[PDB]
C-alpha cells in the first residue's frame, strides 16, 4: 500500500523481453543466462499486489543481520555492522580524503564472508559446484542489463537469493535509466560489485565465469540494439512511467524538459549499447572490464552513501 | 637514447593528464551536472555539493597543471612531438587566469626552443593584448614569449 | 584556391552544398576508364586511415584555430549573398564535435570502416540526386 507498482511491472517486462532476447541467441542459451522475473499486478495508484518469491532471502539479512548475521557467526573478532555504519556515517560531513580512509580502515577490519552461502546449504561439491556457477552466471547477467538499463539504488535489501537455486532476484525497481546519479551524494557505480558478491562468486573472483558471462552478455545486447532501443523508447514516452527524478524521491530515497530529458537518455542507452564511453568506441571486453573496475574500485565506493553499504 | 626516453615518458604522463582534465571539463559541462544542481536548487545538501564542487575544481586544476608541466618537459627534450604545441597552447590560452601555468610558461616556457611556437604564430599574435600585467600576467609572459 | 569556406558552413547556405567534395563526372574522366574503382579509392582510403590515427592532433589544431578571434569562419548573411547571387561557443562546440565523428568514423550515428566510409562518400558526391540540387554556379554537370 502507499506505493506505486507500474514502473515494477514494466520493468518486468522490458527483463521478460530481454530473456527473450538472451534465450534466442545459441551462445547464451546454453550458458543459461536469464534474468529472475516476478508478476507484479498493480491495482491502483497507491496500491498493488505482487508475487512473492517462496525460498528466498534478503542478502543484507543474511550478511549483516545483528543476531544471527554470517558476519557475526564469521569472523567474531571483526567490526560489527553497527560500527562499521555509524562510522561511515560520522565521516559523511568530512573531505574525500577523510571518507576514503575511514572506508579503508572499516574495509580492512570487516572482511567478506559471503562465499559460506553455497558451502553451508549444499554439502554434495556437485551442487555446490552447480549452484555457485549459477549464482555467479546470475550476477553477471544482472549486472549486465541492469547497467544497460541504468538501474539503481541496489543496496543490500533490494537483492533476494533463492536458497534452493542460488539466484539473485532483483526488487524495488522504481530507480533506473541512470537517474541516481542525479541524486545527492550521487551513485557513482554501475552496479553493485562489492567484496560479499565478488568473493561468494569463489577463489577466482571476478576472473572466471563473471568476466565471459558478462561479455557474452554484452554481445547479445549489441546485437539486438536496435530492438532494445525501439523498446525503450516505446517505454520512456509512457505518460504514466513517472521516471524523472524529483526532488520528493531525492529525499525520500535517503534520509517541455521532459522531452529533452528523454532524448537524451537515449542518446545515453545508445552510446551504452553501441559500446562508447567517455567518447572513445569500445569492444565488449574493453566495456567489461571498464564496468567492473568502476565496479570494484574503493574510490568509488568510499564515496556513496552509507544506506547503500558499500563496505558489505 | 636517454633524452629520446625521457621526452615518451613525458609525453606519455601529459596525455594521461590530459585526458584525465579533459573528462572533468566535459563532466563540468555535461547536462547530467545542470540536471543534478537543478535539482539540488529545488540544507545539508547545499553544503555537500558545494565541497563537491570545490574538490573536482582541484582535481581539475592538479590535471591541468600536470598535463602543462608534462607537455613544457616533452618540447624541451626533442622534435618528434612539436606538433603538440598546439595542445599545449590550446591548454594556456583557455586557463588564461589559472596563474599557475602562466607561472610555469614564465619559467620553463621561455627555455623552449622558439622555432617551435612557429605554427601558432598567427594565433598567439591574435590573442596577445594588454589588460593583464604583472611578472605572471598572462599578457605580459605571452608578450615576452612573441618579442622571443 | 578560395578558402573562405570551411567546415560544413555551405550546407547552412541557401541551396545547401550536398556534396562532400567535387567528384564531378569531368573529374572521373580524368582518371581513366578505372574511375573511381581503380587507384582513387585505394588512395583515399589509405589518406583516410591516416587521418583517423592522427585525430587527437588534427582535433587540438582545429581547437586552437577556430577559438582564434580573428578567424571568423562562421557564415552570415552577407557572405550568403555575396556567394550566390553567445552562440559562437555553441557553434564551436557543434562543428568541433562534427569533426570528432568525422575523424572517428561515425556517419549518422553508425560507426563505419574506412572504406565504408570512403564508399558512403563517393556515391554522395557522385550522386545525381545531390548534384541536380546544387547552384548553377557550382556546375555539377561540368
Ligand atoms: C515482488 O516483490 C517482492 C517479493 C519478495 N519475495 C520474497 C521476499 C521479499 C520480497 C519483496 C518484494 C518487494 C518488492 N517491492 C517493491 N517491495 C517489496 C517488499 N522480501 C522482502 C525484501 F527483500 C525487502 N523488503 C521486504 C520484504 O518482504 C516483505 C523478503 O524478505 N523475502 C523473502
Amino acid at each position: 500500500g502507499r506505493d506505486d507498482l507500474r514502473q515494477d511491472a514494466v520493468m518486468q517486462q522490458v527483463f521478460q523481453m530481454c530473456n527473450t532476447l538472451l534465450q534466442r541467441n545459441t551462445e547464451t542459451r546454453k550458458r543459461k543466462l536469464t534474468i529472475c522475473t516476478y508478476k507484479v499486478v498493480p491495482l491502483s495508484q497507491r496500491s498493488g499486489v505482487l508475487e512473492w518469491c517462496t525460498g528466498t532471502v534478503p542478502i543484507g539479512e543474511f550478511l549483516v543481520n545483528n543476531e544471527d548475521g554470517a558476519h557475526k557467526r564469521y569472523r567474531p573478532n571483526d567490526f560489527s555492522a553497527f560500527q562499521c555504519q555509524k562510522k561511515m556515517m560520522e565521516v559523511q560531513k568530512k573531505s574525500f580524503e577523510e571518507k576514503y580512509e575511514v572506508f579503508m580502515d572499516v574495509c580492512q577490519n570487516f572482511q567478506p564472508v559471503f562465499r559460506y552461502f553455497c558451502m553451508e546449504k549444499f554439502l554434495d561439491p556437485a551442487i555446490w559446484f552447480e549452484k555457485r556457477l549459477a549464482y555467479t552466471r546470475s550476477v553477471a547477467t544482472s549486472s549486465i542489463v541492469g547497467y544497460i538499463l541504468g538501474l539503481g539504488d541496489r543496496h543490500v535489501q533490494n537483492i533476494l537469493i533463492n536458497e534452493q537455486s542460488a539466484e539473485l532476484v532483483h526488487i524495488d525497481l522504481g530507480v533506473a535509466f541512470e537517474q541516481g546519479k542525479i541524486l545527492p551524494t550521487p551513485e557513482t557505480v554501475p552496479f553493485r560489485l562489492t567484496r560479499d558478491i565478488v568473493d561468494g562468486m569463489g577463489i577466482t573472483g571476478v576472473e572466471g565465469v563473471f568476466r565471459r558471462c558478462c561479455e557474452k552478455t554484452m554481445e547479445v545486447m549489441r546485437n539486438s540494439q536496435e530492438t532494445l532501443l525501439t523498446i525503450v523508447e516505446v517505454l520512456l514516452y509512457d505518460p504514466l512511467f513517472d521516471w524523472t527524478m524529483n526532488p520528493l524521491k531525492a529525499l525520500y530515497l535517503q534520509q517541455q524538459s521532459f522531452n529533452k530529458v528523454a532524448e537524451r537518455v537515449l542518446m545515453r542507452l545508445q552510446e551504452k549499447l553501441k559500446g562508447v564511453e567517455e567518447g572513445t568506441v569500445l569492444s565488449v571486453g574493453g566495456q567489461v572490464n571498464l564496468l567492473i573496475q568502476q565496479a570494484i574500485d574503493p574510490k568509488n565506493l568510499s564515496r556513496l552513501f552509507p544506506g547503500w553499504k558499500a563496505w558489505v | 637514447e636517454l633524452r629520446n626516453g625521457k621526452m615518451k615518458a613525458f609525453l606519455s604522463l601529459a596525455r594521461f593528464s590530459d585526458t584525465q582534465y579533459q573528462r572533468i571539463e566535459n563532466y563540468m559541462k555535461s547536462s547530467e551536472f545542470e540536471n543534478k544542481q537543478a535539482l539540488l536548487k529545488r540544507q545539508r545538501e547545499l553544503e555537500l555539493d558545494e565541497l563537491a564542487l570545490r574538490a573536482l575544481k582541484e582535481d581539475r586544476k592538479r590535471f591541468l597543471c600536470k598535463a602543462v608541466e608534462n607537455y613544457i618537459n616533452c618540447l624541451l627534450s626533442g622534435e618528434e612531438h612539436d606538433m603538440w604545441v598546439f595542445r599545449l597552447c590550446s591548454l594556456w590560452l583557455e586557463n588564461s587566469g589559472v596563474s599557475e601555468v602562466n607561472g610555469m610558461m614564465k619559467r620553463d616556457g621561455m627555455k623552449i626552443p622558439t622555432y617551435k611556437f612557429l605554427p601558432l604564430m598567427y594565433q598567439l599574435a591574435a590573442r596577445m593584448g594588454t589588460k593583464m600585467m604583472g611578472g605572471l600576467g598572462f599578457h605580459e609572459v605571452l608578450n615576452n614569449l612573441i618579442s622571443r
